[PDB]
Protein backbone atom coordinates (compact mmCIF):
# COMPACT_ATOMS: atom_id res chain seq x y z
CA UNK A 1 0.00 0.00 0.00
CA UNK A 2 3.43 2.41 0.90
CA UNK A 3 3.70 2.35 -3.25
CA UNK A 4 -0.30 2.71 -4.01
CA UNK A 5 0.48 5.74 -1.58
CA UNK A 6 3.65 6.73 -3.47
CA UNK A 7 1.06 7.43 -6.57
CA UNK A 8 -1.36 8.93 -4.63
CA UNK A 9 1.65 11.81 -3.20
CA UNK A 10 2.75 12.24 -6.73
CA UNK A 11 -0.84 13.96 -7.59
CA UNK A 12 -0.84 16.23 -4.53
CA UNK B 1 -13.75 -9.39 -26.37
CA UNK B 2 -14.65 -12.93 -25.14
CA UNK B 3 -15.32 -13.78 -21.16
CA UNK B 4 -17.85 -12.34 -19.20
CA UNK B 5 -19.45 -12.30 -15.91
CA UNK B 6 -23.32 -12.69 -15.44
CA UNK B 7 -24.88 -10.01 -13.10
CA UNK B 8 -23.25 -9.89 -9.31
CA UNK B 9 -25.12 -13.26 -7.88
CA UNK B 10 -28.65 -12.41 -6.35
CA UNK B 11 -27.60 -15.22 -3.35
CA UNK B 12 -25.99 -12.57 -1.16
CA UNK B 13 -27.67 -9.82 0.89
CA UNK B 14 -25.45 -6.57 -0.46
CA UNK B 15 -27.22 -4.00 2.33
CA UNK B 16 -23.97 -4.18 4.53
CA UNK B 17 -21.89 -5.43 1.81
CA UNK B 18 -18.92 -2.79 1.81
CA UNK B 19 -17.18 -4.15 -1.27
CA UNK B 20 -20.01 -3.88 -3.43
CA UNK B 21 -20.74 0.18 -2.29
CA UNK B 22 -16.46 0.60 -2.88
CA UNK B 23 -16.44 -1.13 -6.10
CA UNK B 24 -19.52 0.94 -6.97
CA UNK B 25 -18.09 4.06 -5.76
CA UNK B 26 -15.15 3.63 -7.69
CA UNK B 27 -16.61 2.87 -11.20
CA UNK B 28 -18.31 5.69 -10.53
CA UNK B 29 -15.49 7.98 -10.07
CA UNK B 30 -13.97 6.30 -12.87
CA UNK B 31 -17.23 7.41 -15.01
CA UNK B 32 -17.31 11.08 -13.70
CA UNK B 33 -13.64 10.92 -15.56
CA UNK B 34 -14.32 9.62 -18.65
CA UNK B 35 -17.21 11.16 -19.20
CA UNK B 36 -15.84 14.46 -17.93
CA UNK B 37 -12.37 15.46 -19.33
CA UNK B 38 -12.45 15.62 -23.02
CA UNK B 39 -12.86 19.43 -22.05
CA UNK B 40 -10.82 20.38 -18.99
CA UNK B 41 -6.95 20.93 -18.65
CA UNK B 42 -5.08 19.89 -16.10
CA UNK B 43 -6.45 22.06 -13.70
CA UNK B 44 -9.51 19.80 -13.77
CA UNK B 45 -8.00 16.07 -14.33
CA UNK B 46 -5.53 15.77 -12.21
CA UNK B 47 -7.91 16.17 -9.36
CA UNK B 48 -10.51 14.00 -11.14
CA UNK B 49 -7.82 11.18 -11.37
CA UNK B 50 -6.90 11.72 -7.62
CA UNK B 51 -10.49 11.08 -6.67
CA UNK B 52 -10.29 7.95 -8.61
CA UNK B 53 -7.61 7.18 -6.58
CA UNK B 54 -8.80 7.51 -3.55
CA UNK B 55 -11.96 5.49 -4.09
CA UNK B 56 -9.46 3.00 -4.81
CA UNK B 57 -7.28 3.19 -1.82
CA UNK B 58 -10.72 2.77 0.10
CA UNK B 59 -11.69 0.03 -1.80
CA UNK B 60 -8.38 -2.00 -1.38
CA UNK B 61 -8.51 -1.16 2.78
CA UNK B 62 -12.13 -2.38 2.95
CA UNK B 63 -11.38 -5.76 0.38
CA UNK B 64 -8.11 -6.18 3.34
CA UNK B 65 -10.73 -6.12 6.09
CA UNK B 66 -12.53 -8.38 3.84
CA UNK B 67 -10.32 -11.63 3.26
CA UNK B 68 -9.00 -12.64 6.78
CA UNK B 69 -12.72 -14.17 7.34
CA UNK B 70 -12.96 -15.55 3.99
CA UNK B 71 -11.32 -19.26 2.76
CA UNK B 72 -8.11 -19.13 3.84
CA UNK B 73 -7.47 -21.20 0.64
CA UNK B 74 -9.13 -18.05 -1.47
CA UNK B 75 -6.89 -15.49 -0.30
CA UNK B 76 -4.14 -15.58 -2.66
CA UNK B 77 -6.72 -15.03 -5.97
CA UNK B 78 -7.95 -11.89 -3.77
CA UNK B 79 -4.67 -10.28 -3.20
CA UNK B 80 -3.51 -10.63 -6.70
CA UNK B 81 -7.09 -9.51 -7.96
CA UNK B 82 -5.79 -6.41 -5.82
CA UNK B 83 -2.65 -5.43 -6.98
CA UNK B 84 -3.75 -5.64 -10.60
CA UNK B 85 -5.72 -2.64 -9.84
CA UNK B 86 -2.55 -1.17 -8.41
CA UNK B 87 -0.90 -1.34 -11.61
CA UNK B 88 -4.17 0.02 -13.50
CA UNK B 89 -4.23 2.81 -11.34
CA UNK B 90 -0.37 3.04 -12.19
CA UNK B 91 -0.88 3.34 -15.94
CA UNK B 92 -3.79 6.05 -15.50
CA UNK B 93 -0.99 8.02 -13.56
CA UNK B 94 1.66 7.52 -16.58
CA UNK B 95 -0.97 8.86 -19.27
CA UNK B 96 -1.96 11.48 -16.71
CA UNK B 97 1.67 12.33 -16.55
CA UNK B 98 1.80 12.33 -20.64
CA UNK B 99 -1.15 14.39 -21.15
CA UNK B 100 0.72 16.94 -19.08
CA UNK B 101 4.02 17.00 -20.09
CA UNK B 102 2.14 17.71 -23.60
CA UNK B 103 -0.71 19.96 -23.40
CA UNK B 104 -1.65 22.16 -26.20
CA UNK B 105 -0.57 19.62 -28.39
CA UNK B 106 -1.66 17.22 -31.22
CA UNK B 107 -0.68 14.72 -28.25
CA UNK B 108 -2.29 15.98 -25.76
CA UNK B 109 -6.16 14.73 -27.09
CA UNK B 110 -4.06 11.54 -27.84
CA UNK B 111 -2.73 10.57 -23.99
CA UNK B 112 -6.46 11.91 -22.62
CA UNK B 113 -7.91 9.03 -24.71
CA UNK B 114 -4.87 6.26 -23.21
CA UNK B 115 -6.05 7.81 -20.23
CA UNK B 116 -9.47 6.96 -20.66
CA UNK B 117 -8.37 3.52 -21.84
CA UNK B 118 -6.29 3.14 -18.46
CA UNK B 119 -9.14 4.45 -16.13
CA UNK B 120 -11.71 1.49 -18.09
CA UNK B 121 -9.56 -1.14 -17.26
CA UNK B 122 -9.50 -0.12 -13.75
CA UNK B 123 -13.45 -0.13 -13.15
CA UNK B 124 -13.75 -4.06 -15.10
CA UNK B 125 -10.96 -5.36 -12.76
CA UNK B 126 -12.51 -3.74 -9.83
CA UNK B 127 -15.48 -5.22 -10.85
CA UNK B 128 -13.72 -8.47 -11.32
CA UNK B 129 -12.06 -8.01 -8.14
CA UNK B 130 -15.61 -8.20 -6.47
CA UNK B 131 -16.79 -11.00 -8.79
CA UNK B 132 -13.69 -13.05 -7.41
CA UNK B 133 -14.78 -12.75 -3.84
CA UNK B 134 -18.34 -13.55 -4.79
CA UNK B 135 -17.36 -16.44 -5.47
CA UNK B 136 -15.07 -16.72 -2.12
CA UNK B 137 -18.28 -16.16 -0.11
CA UNK B 138 -20.10 -18.68 -1.95
CA UNK B 139 -17.62 -21.43 -1.78
CA UNK B 140 -17.44 -20.83 2.48
CA UNK B 141 -21.19 -21.37 2.75
CA UNK B 142 -21.96 -24.24 0.79
CA UNK C 1 -12.68 0.86 -35.14
CA UNK C 2 -9.78 3.06 -37.41
CA UNK C 3 -7.81 1.49 -40.71
CA UNK C 4 -5.88 3.08 -43.25
CA UNK C 5 -5.36 1.95 -47.05
CA UNK C 6 -2.29 0.16 -47.95
CA UNK C 7 0.20 2.57 -48.14
CA UNK C 8 -0.26 4.71 -51.25
CA UNK C 9 1.55 2.48 -55.02
CA UNK C 10 3.23 6.08 -55.71
CA UNK C 11 6.49 5.97 -54.71
CA UNK C 12 9.29 3.81 -55.13
CA UNK C 13 9.89 1.18 -52.38
CA UNK C 14 13.86 -0.58 -53.38
CA UNK C 15 15.43 2.40 -51.61
CA UNK C 16 13.14 2.92 -48.95
CA UNK C 17 14.23 2.29 -45.45
CA UNK C 18 11.46 3.79 -43.46
CA UNK C 19 9.61 0.71 -44.88
CA UNK C 20 12.04 -1.23 -44.41
CA UNK C 21 12.33 -0.11 -40.79
CA UNK C 22 8.57 -0.01 -40.22
CA UNK C 23 8.56 -3.70 -41.53
CA UNK C 24 11.11 -4.56 -39.66
CA UNK C 25 9.64 -3.38 -36.06
CA UNK C 26 5.99 -4.95 -36.94
CA UNK C 27 8.16 -7.83 -37.37
CA UNK C 28 9.93 -8.01 -34.45
CA UNK C 29 6.65 -7.52 -32.36
CA UNK C 30 5.01 -10.30 -34.49
CA UNK C 31 7.58 -12.82 -32.83
CA UNK C 32 7.18 -11.57 -29.39
CA UNK C 33 3.56 -11.92 -29.82
CA UNK C 34 3.48 -15.47 -31.49
CA UNK C 35 6.72 -16.90 -28.86
CA UNK C 36 5.24 -15.29 -25.67
CA UNK C 37 2.43 -17.24 -23.81
CA UNK C 38 5.09 -20.05 -22.59
CA UNK C 39 8.06 -17.77 -22.69
CA UNK C 40 9.79 -17.26 -19.33
CA UNK C 41 11.72 -13.70 -18.72
CA UNK C 42 15.01 -15.17 -19.92
CA UNK C 43 13.26 -15.13 -23.05
CA UNK C 44 10.73 -12.21 -23.48
CA UNK C 45 13.01 -9.84 -21.52
CA UNK C 46 15.28 -10.35 -24.83
CA UNK C 47 11.99 -10.40 -27.20
CA UNK C 48 11.61 -6.87 -26.05
CA UNK C 49 14.79 -5.49 -26.39
CA UNK C 50 14.44 -6.42 -30.42
CA UNK C 51 11.27 -4.08 -30.40
CA UNK C 52 13.15 -1.54 -28.70
CA UNK C 53 16.64 -2.20 -31.08
CA UNK C 54 14.28 -2.16 -34.20
CA UNK C 55 12.16 0.45 -32.44
CA UNK C 56 15.48 2.77 -32.32
CA UNK C 57 16.51 2.02 -35.50
CA UNK C 58 13.28 3.38 -36.91
CA UNK C 59 13.73 6.69 -35.19
CA UNK C 60 17.54 7.02 -36.53
CA UNK C 61 16.26 7.02 -39.45
CA UNK C 62 13.23 9.20 -39.23
CA UNK C 63 15.79 11.90 -38.31
CA UNK C 64 17.53 11.47 -41.29
CA UNK C 65 14.83 11.72 -43.41
CA UNK C 66 13.21 14.95 -42.09
CA UNK C 67 15.47 17.27 -43.32
CA UNK C 68 14.08 16.10 -47.19
CA UNK C 69 10.80 16.61 -46.30
CA UNK C 70 8.70 20.08 -46.40
CA UNK C 71 9.27 21.96 -43.21
CA UNK C 72 5.45 22.12 -42.96
CA UNK C 73 5.28 18.01 -42.11
CA UNK C 74 8.13 18.18 -39.56
CA UNK C 75 5.92 18.41 -36.33
CA UNK C 76 3.50 15.89 -37.04
CA UNK C 77 6.21 13.71 -37.88
CA UNK C 78 8.05 14.63 -34.70
CA UNK C 79 4.74 13.94 -32.84
CA UNK C 80 4.15 10.34 -34.11
CA UNK C 81 7.90 10.25 -33.15
CA UNK C 82 7.49 10.63 -29.38
CA UNK C 83 4.07 8.99 -29.39
CA UNK C 84 6.70 6.05 -30.43
CA UNK C 85 8.82 6.53 -27.44
CA UNK C 86 5.79 6.28 -24.77
CA UNK C 87 4.85 3.35 -26.86
CA UNK C 88 8.23 1.34 -25.84
CA UNK C 89 7.92 2.90 -22.77
CA UNK C 90 4.17 1.48 -21.88
CA UNK C 91 5.49 -2.07 -23.50
CA UNK C 92 8.63 -1.59 -20.92
CA UNK C 93 6.60 -0.75 -17.64
CA UNK C 94 4.57 -4.13 -18.06
CA UNK C 95 7.61 -6.05 -19.05
CA UNK C 96 8.87 -5.54 -15.83
CA UNK C 97 5.44 -6.32 -14.05
CA UNK C 98 5.40 -9.39 -16.10
CA UNK C 99 8.94 -10.20 -14.65
CA UNK C 100 8.15 -9.45 -10.92
CA UNK C 101 4.87 -11.69 -10.84
CA UNK C 102 6.62 -14.67 -12.14
CA UNK C 103 5.51 -18.02 -10.16
CA UNK C 104 1.94 -16.22 -10.14
CA UNK C 105 -1.17 -15.61 -11.16
CA UNK C 106 -0.38 -12.78 -13.18
CA UNK C 107 2.74 -13.31 -15.28
CA UNK C 108 -0.10 -14.34 -17.74
CA UNK C 109 -2.22 -10.78 -16.82
CA UNK C 110 0.94 -8.66 -17.52
CA UNK C 111 1.74 -10.79 -20.71
CA UNK C 112 -1.33 -9.61 -22.21
CA UNK C 113 -1.02 -6.29 -21.46
CA UNK C 114 2.62 -6.65 -23.41
CA UNK C 115 0.95 -7.55 -26.64
CA UNK C 116 -1.68 -4.54 -26.42
CA UNK C 117 1.47 -2.45 -26.03
CA UNK C 118 3.39 -3.98 -28.54
CA UNK C 119 -0.01 -3.84 -31.07
CA UNK C 120 -0.47 -0.37 -30.00
CA UNK C 121 3.57 0.57 -31.34
CA UNK C 122 2.96 -1.70 -34.34
CA UNK C 123 -0.04 0.36 -35.59
CA UNK C 124 1.53 3.70 -34.92
CA UNK C 125 4.59 3.28 -36.72
CA UNK C 126 2.83 2.24 -39.57
CA UNK C 127 0.92 5.56 -39.48
CA UNK C 128 4.47 6.90 -39.42
CA UNK C 129 5.16 5.36 -42.32
CA UNK C 130 1.55 6.74 -43.69
CA UNK C 131 2.71 10.39 -42.62
CA UNK C 132 6.01 10.35 -44.30
CA UNK C 133 4.41 9.46 -47.15
CA UNK C 134 2.15 11.92 -47.56
CA UNK C 135 5.04 14.30 -47.30
CA UNK C 136 7.31 12.80 -49.58
CA UNK C 137 4.48 13.45 -52.29
CA UNK C 138 4.02 16.65 -51.50
CA UNK C 139 8.11 16.98 -51.86
CA UNK C 140 7.61 15.44 -55.09
CA UNK C 141 4.64 18.13 -56.34
CA UNK D 1 8.22 19.09 -59.77
CA UNK D 2 10.05 19.00 -56.48
CA UNK D 3 9.29 22.11 -53.77
CA UNK D 4 12.34 24.19 -53.88
CA UNK D 5 10.93 26.28 -50.53
CA UNK D 6 13.86 25.05 -48.60
CA UNK D 7 16.30 23.43 -50.86
CA UNK D 8 19.15 25.20 -49.85
CA UNK D 9 21.46 23.31 -52.48
CA UNK D 10 18.86 24.93 -55.14
CA UNK D 11 19.39 27.90 -53.63
CA UNK D 12 22.80 28.06 -53.86
CA UNK D 13 23.40 27.10 -57.05
CA UNK D 14 21.16 29.96 -57.78
CA UNK D 15 23.76 32.15 -55.95
CA UNK D 16 26.51 31.00 -57.58
CA UNK D 17 24.76 31.40 -60.90
CA UNK D 18 23.63 34.65 -60.32
CA UNK D 19 27.25 35.73 -58.83
CA UNK D 20 28.58 34.30 -62.32
CA UNK D 21 26.10 36.09 -64.15
CA UNK D 22 27.04 39.89 -62.37
CA UNK D 23 30.48 39.13 -63.36
CA UNK D 24 30.36 38.19 -66.85
CA UNK D 25 27.90 40.98 -67.37
CA UNK D 26 29.91 43.95 -65.89
CA UNK D 27 33.40 42.72 -66.91
CA UNK D 28 34.54 44.32 -70.36
CA UNK D 29 34.10 47.38 -68.88
CA UNK D 30 35.93 46.60 -65.87
CA UNK D 31 39.07 47.22 -64.13
CA UNK D 32 41.28 44.45 -61.71
CA UNK D 33 40.25 46.47 -58.58
CA UNK D 34 36.87 45.90 -59.89
CA UNK D 35 36.48 42.10 -60.69
CA UNK D 36 38.82 40.41 -58.67
CA UNK D 37 35.62 41.25 -55.84
CA UNK D 38 33.44 40.31 -58.17
CA UNK D 39 35.48 36.68 -58.42
CA UNK D 40 35.57 37.07 -54.82
CA UNK D 41 32.02 36.90 -54.43
CA UNK D 42 32.24 33.62 -57.17
CA UNK D 43 34.34 31.91 -54.58
CA UNK D 44 32.52 32.50 -51.47
CA UNK D 45 29.36 31.57 -53.30
CA UNK D 46 30.83 28.37 -54.39
CA UNK D 47 32.07 27.67 -51.10
CA UNK D 48 28.92 27.97 -49.40
CA UNK D 49 27.30 25.55 -51.75
CA UNK D 50 29.97 22.96 -51.21
CA UNK D 51 29.30 22.95 -47.47
CA UNK D 52 25.71 23.13 -48.00
CA UNK D 53 26.58 19.86 -50.38
CA UNK D 54 28.59 18.29 -47.46
CA UNK D 55 25.98 18.66 -45.38
CA UNK D 56 23.37 17.01 -47.90
CA UNK D 57 25.19 13.87 -48.71
CA UNK D 58 24.90 11.58 -45.97
CA UNK D 59 21.05 12.32 -46.53
CA UNK D 60 21.41 10.76 -49.85
CA UNK D 61 21.99 7.03 -50.85
CA UNK D 62 25.27 6.15 -51.57
CA UNK D 63 25.25 4.75 -54.69
CA UNK D 64 25.33 8.32 -56.02
CA UNK D 65 27.69 10.11 -53.28
CA UNK D 66 30.29 9.72 -55.59
CA UNK D 67 28.84 11.36 -58.56
CA UNK D 68 28.22 13.74 -56.30
CA UNK D 69 31.92 14.08 -54.78
CA UNK D 70 33.40 14.34 -58.43
CA UNK D 71 30.80 17.42 -59.58
CA UNK D 72 31.91 19.17 -56.18
CA UNK D 73 35.68 18.34 -57.43
CA UNK D 74 34.72 19.73 -60.07
CA UNK D 75 33.46 23.27 -59.74
CA UNK D 76 36.73 23.61 -57.32
CA UNK D 77 38.95 23.24 -60.33
CA UNK D 78 36.71 25.59 -62.62
CA UNK D 79 37.18 28.03 -59.57
CA UNK D 80 40.69 27.17 -59.81
CA UNK D 81 41.00 28.21 -63.93
CA UNK D 82 38.65 31.41 -63.31
CA UNK D 83 41.09 32.73 -60.66
CA UNK D 84 43.86 31.52 -63.01
CA UNK D 85 42.93 33.52 -66.26
CA UNK D 86 41.76 36.21 -63.64
CA UNK D 87 45.71 36.98 -62.53
CA UNK D 88 46.76 36.52 -66.52
CA UNK D 89 44.35 39.21 -67.33
CA UNK D 90 45.72 41.98 -64.20
CA UNK D 91 49.28 40.93 -65.54
CA UNK D 92 48.15 42.62 -68.59
CA UNK D 93 46.07 45.25 -67.95
CA UNK D 94 46.57 48.00 -71.01
CA UNK D 95 47.43 45.53 -72.82
CA UNK D 96 46.82 43.86 -76.56
CA UNK D 97 46.22 40.84 -74.08
CA UNK D 98 43.84 42.34 -71.75
CA UNK D 99 40.62 41.07 -73.79
CA UNK D 100 41.57 37.95 -74.59
CA UNK D 101 42.27 37.30 -71.02
CA UNK D 102 38.55 38.42 -69.72
CA UNK D 103 37.23 36.40 -72.73
CA UNK D 104 38.57 32.98 -70.97
CA UNK D 105 37.72 34.65 -68.07
CA UNK D 106 34.17 34.77 -69.11
CA UNK D 107 34.48 30.85 -70.36
CA UNK D 108 35.47 29.91 -67.01
CA UNK D 109 33.05 31.15 -65.18
CA UNK D 110 30.49 29.69 -67.79
CA UNK D 111 32.01 26.62 -66.72
CA UNK D 112 31.53 27.08 -63.39
CA UNK D 113 27.45 28.19 -63.82
CA UNK D 114 27.22 24.88 -66.24
CA UNK D 115 28.57 22.84 -63.94
CA UNK D 116 26.99 23.83 -60.63
CA UNK D 117 24.36 23.38 -62.20
CA UNK D 118 25.26 19.71 -63.67
CA UNK D 119 25.70 19.46 -59.61
CA UNK D 120 22.30 20.58 -58.96
CA UNK D 121 20.72 17.86 -61.70
CA UNK D 122 22.84 15.10 -59.76
CA UNK D 123 21.92 15.91 -56.26
CA UNK D 124 18.12 16.20 -57.46
CA UNK D 125 18.01 12.70 -59.16
CA UNK D 126 19.82 11.59 -55.81
CA UNK D 127 16.96 13.05 -54.01
CA UNK D 128 14.17 11.86 -56.15
CA UNK D 129 15.30 8.43 -55.64
CA UNK D 130 15.65 8.89 -51.49
CA UNK D 131 12.20 10.45 -51.46
CA UNK D 132 11.20 7.51 -53.63
CA UNK D 133 9.45 8.72 -56.96
CA UNK D 134 8.47 6.07 -59.80
CA UNK E 1 13.78 25.38 -62.39
CA UNK E 2 12.72 27.16 -65.14
CA UNK E 3 14.16 30.52 -63.36
CA UNK E 4 17.49 28.82 -62.86
CA UNK E 5 17.16 27.99 -66.58
CA UNK E 6 16.39 31.37 -67.57
CA UNK E 7 19.69 32.21 -65.60
CA UNK E 8 21.74 30.10 -67.60
CA UNK E 9 20.34 31.29 -70.80
CA UNK E 10 21.31 35.19 -70.07
CA UNK E 11 24.61 33.30 -69.88
CA UNK E 12 25.41 31.42 -73.16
Amino acid sequence: LSELDRLLLELN
Amino acid sequence: PQEISPPPTANLDRSNDKVYENVTGLVKAVIEMSSKIQPAPPEEYVPMVKEVGLALRTLLATVDETIPLLPASTHREIEMAQKLLNSDLGELINKMKLAQQYVMTSLQQEYKKQMLTAAHALAVDAKNLLDVIDQARLKMLG
